[PDB]
DNA sequence: ATCAATATCCACCTGCAGATTCTACCAAAAGTGTATTTGGAAACTGCTCCATCAAAAGGCATGTTCAGCTGAATTCAGCTGAACATGCCTTTTGATGGAGCAGTTTCCAAATACACTTTTGGTAGAATCTGCAGGTGGATATTGAT
DNA sequence: ATCAATATCCACCTGCAGATTCTACCAAAAGTGTATTTGGAAACTGCTCCATCAAAAGGCATGTTCAGCTGAATTCAGCTGAACATGCCTTTTGATGGAGCAGTTTCCAAATACACTTTTGGTAGAATCTGCAGGTGGATATTGAT
């Protein structure tokens, strides 16, 4: 039967998700996490559905942003594989830590 | 007899000056009676919190007079003040001593 | 001309916390920038809050929320206590 | 819940960010980061809600919160 | 006859922008006769510039309506717009880029 | 509830009469216009206060523009602003 | 008067080394000294440009420390110690 | 003839300058550089002496900060020597480039 | 690079439905005109403080030599993460109610603005105090060679 | 392992630049009395928001297998650190003209503040149409194999 090499599909996926703009986290889980975090600050809240969507957009744009700097950090260490140390370096240099 | 607003609120920091500055900034149409009081109290508490730690830094270097170096040591060594002033430069403050472990000679 | 400053108030507060301890003018410069910086961050946030809620008046309540948005956790809590305290004391004449 | 943010979803996010090969430890690291991000935005947003004496977090609450955090978002009221 | 926008030859609403500036400053601050005009003009210009670039982006994809993606393409692809508008464009996506050392 | 859509749409028609704009895209343009306005108004406010003034004049708007826009954008923005005031004060 | 030229080279290799030491750097490749100059000039160009815009707006001919403080604040490099 | 090993004196220097607070760039050369840059933006400017010192404090703090971040990029590539590519990675991630 | 199979893609059309556009009416802006104000611009000018000059000295910058050990290259294998086909269940979707609750009005009590008219705290220098910078010398590491 | 060779403390000492006090006007805080908003409290809407429910649909979890990537190991040319000689130019210390900030006045041009009168942009239902998402059939790219 048939089998693509490791990396082939990866690059395929990069091209596909860099082309499109649809949110990449599933809405219900995300909405569920938002409400959970929110509950620790103020009990019994409602959310405008636009507020949940605004959060998910800001959040996906942030993580996508972060994976870009993360990738630059892995490349800097002559790697093609991102690791937690790469994320930590990017977040450190960004002033988020 | 004239009794100062700072005194009525139990504060060192100038409640009247802070009210005047709140009006001068045209931050809004009106300023409530309690806004300058509350704001004076916050600023005074933050000042106290920083002089407390800077004062302690001075003592550790065996000095009587607080300098910007002590103010820096006090800010950067405190996690919440460091975050509050995380994008501020303290002139003549220097940095915290900090040498990454991989740079130390390998005994 | 007259150039106002927070220096004598900073100096009072210093004596309360460290009666034995002085402060150089350069350090006082920095404490002064600090107090203006924070005043401005708080007044700024308060002003925005008021405008967002169509309110013409900045009250202790706006200052308080601004303090909670601006200060990182433990400093927020204590600043709120001190501010609240000073308002309740002030308003009991 | 935070595990509701799944490996393939995190995988897609990294793909959009141009990442080709992902260490297995990334998925957990990403969820911790994601959690701190939401905690910070949501706290600020709830603070705006509560200031407005409302029980409903609005899009503008979030927008103001993102703006405060220097993550200005366009398309939801500012 | 005649609106302030019209006097100044702008599509953007000088009357409104004055009202907003008046709200920012208070009844204790003041706004000049023309500050509203000038501000209105600046806002219209930058709007035209973004619409011009996003409109090209949508024509180059042979599409009638400007969407968020076209706004992201136009903004991020222009060095001056990119530096001015560091905001997140909802539904914008990213510009396709794959680092050299990752290609087969 | 006020918006800038009407005005954005008029400007769209000048620069691209054939082109339309989707709803979500209009949302971005609205955010854009409110953002730039606050930035400029804010800088202009600070300028006046830095100089112990209480009036935001077109002069503050201009320096604000020079401080906020990156180069070519500022040059052209400044020109459009002066052109608009010039026309306005002629009448 | 007198022509100003090449003063970037006033930022010497030992001054750069010193700055790198305070930043905790132990070893410095040969090309760092010219990168650093480039990076310094850009930073300074940007602060001065803003500082002088504040100065012109106030119809002054003299750049004040406040002009610089306001410029640094503008660019998110807030500076305490100079008013 | 005694001779410290390479790196002993660099470590000593780190400890020395991390302990002090004095400006590390010479003052007159820095002032000429301010005057030169400013003159190319606008002729016949004067400077308050405190404005030149504010600039020098700012630049030095900026540069020390950059070198801290540069140093972490070098360490990340399993180096101890900082290189132009470490600076550029740091400035890219900081959003300066 | 080609011989051949396996899947991705990429065109060019195409038809539907979710969004758009257009079209039809009512209040808060927005514009006109008077009258009243006032913030900041013009006009000296007092007087900081900025530029410039000089001149003597030593702290540092420059340029050199030398080799320690670093960065870069190369090689290898254990093993980590990609690919996949399998088998299932959680998210999506789409009204439907129900209700909680944001968002309006209607009083007016409380609060804030404003306008004078006294009082006093804070400021600008003059006058007094005193921490510590800077210089030196032995005690205590710290380092690097045999 | 010891030691030599330097670096680095650490404490003791003391005049001076710089901090802490002491005075003397005054701007601005505080006290009143009057006029003006404000933005809370109750009594109620019309949404949107939560909560089911209820299909089928996708998308996720799962385990296997192995390509190829990461790190560990080993080499070595030569970059960069340490030390040194030499001497330049920065630093320090004053002094001086005079630019130009800046401190008080002065009166309009430019501002607010009404009382007006029109008109506009927000809104809630009508009147298409862009382009999504499919379905072809054609190369293309990808991977195993003389
Ligand atoms: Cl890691
Ligand atoms: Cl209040
Ligand atoms: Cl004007
Ligand atoms: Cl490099
Ligand atoms: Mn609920
Ligand atoms: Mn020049
Ligand atoms: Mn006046
Ligand atoms: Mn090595
Ligand atoms: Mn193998
Ligand atoms: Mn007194
Ligand atoms: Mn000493
Ligand atoms: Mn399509």
């Amino acid at each position: 039967p048939h089998r693509y090499r490791p990396g082939t599909v990866a690059l395929r996926e990069i091209r596909r998700y860099q082309k499109s703009t649809e949110l990449l986290i599933r809405k219900l889980p995300f909405q569920r996490l938002v409400r959970e975090i929110a509950q620790d600050f103020k009990t019994d809240l409602r959310f405008q559905s636009s507020a949940v969507m605004a959060l998910q957009e800001a959040c996906e744009a942030y993580l996508v942003g972060l994976f870009e700097d993360t990738n630059l950090c892995a490349i800097h260490a002559k790697r093609v594989t991102i690791m937690p140390k790469d994320i930590q370096l990017a977040r450190r240099i960004r002033g988020e830590r | 007899k004239a009794k100062t607003r700072s005194s009525r609120a139990g504060l060192q920091f100038p409640v009247g000056r802070v009210h005047r500055l709140l009006r001068k900034g045209n931050y809004s149409e009106r300023v409530g009676a309690g806004a300058p009081v509350y704001l004076a109290a916050v600023l005074e508490y933050l000042t106290a919190e920083i002089l407390e730690l800077a004062g302690n830094a001075a003592r550790d270097n065996k000095k009587t007079r607080i300098i910007p170096r002590h103010l820096q040591l006090a800010i950067r060594n405190d996690e919440e003040l460091n975050k509050l002033l995380g994008r501020v430069t303290i002139a003549q403050g220097g940095v915290l001593p900090n040498i990454q472990a991989v740079l130390l000679p390998k005994k | 001309s007259r150039k106002e400053s927070y220096s004598i108030y900073v100096y009072k507060v210093l004596k309360q916390v460290h009666p034995d301890t002085g402060i150089s003018s350069k350090a006082m410069g920095i404490m002064n920038s600090f107090v203006n910086d924070i005043f401005e961050r708080i007044a700024g946030e308060a002003s925005r809050l008021a405008h967002y809620n169509k309110r013409s008046t900045i009250t202790s309540r706006e200052i308080q929320t601004a303090v909670r948005l601006l200060l990182p956790g433990e400093l927020a809590k204590h600043a709120v206590s001190e501010g609240t305290k000073a308002v309740t004391k002030y308003t009991s004449a | 819940n935070i595990q509701g943010i799944t490996k393939p979803a995190i995988r897609r996010l990294a793909r959009r960010g141009g990442v080709k090969r992902i260490s297995g430890l990334i998925y957990e690291e990403t969820r911790g980061v994601l959690k701190v991000f939401l905690e910070n935005v949501i706290r600020d947003a709830v603070t705006y809600t509560e200031h407005a004496k409302r029980k409903t977090v609005t899009a503008m609450d979030v927008v103001y919160a993102l703006k405060r955090q220097g993550r200005t978002l366009y398309g939801f009221g500012g | 006859a005649v609106s302030r926008s019209q006097r100044a030859g702008l599509q953007f609403p000088v009357g409104r922008i004055h009202r907003h500036l008046k709200s920012r400053t208070t009844s204790h601050g003041r706004v000049g006769a023309t500050a509203a005009v000038y501000s209105a003009a600046i806002l219209e210009y930058l709007t035209a510039e973004v619409l011009e670039l996003a409109g090209n982006a949508s024509k180059d994809l042979k599409v009638k309506r400007i969407t968020p993606r076209h706004l992201q393409l136009a903004i991020r692809g222009d060095e001056e717009l990119d530096s001015l508008i560091k905001a997140t464009i909802a539904g914008g996506g990213v510009i396709p880029h794959i680092h050299k050392s990752l290609i087969g």
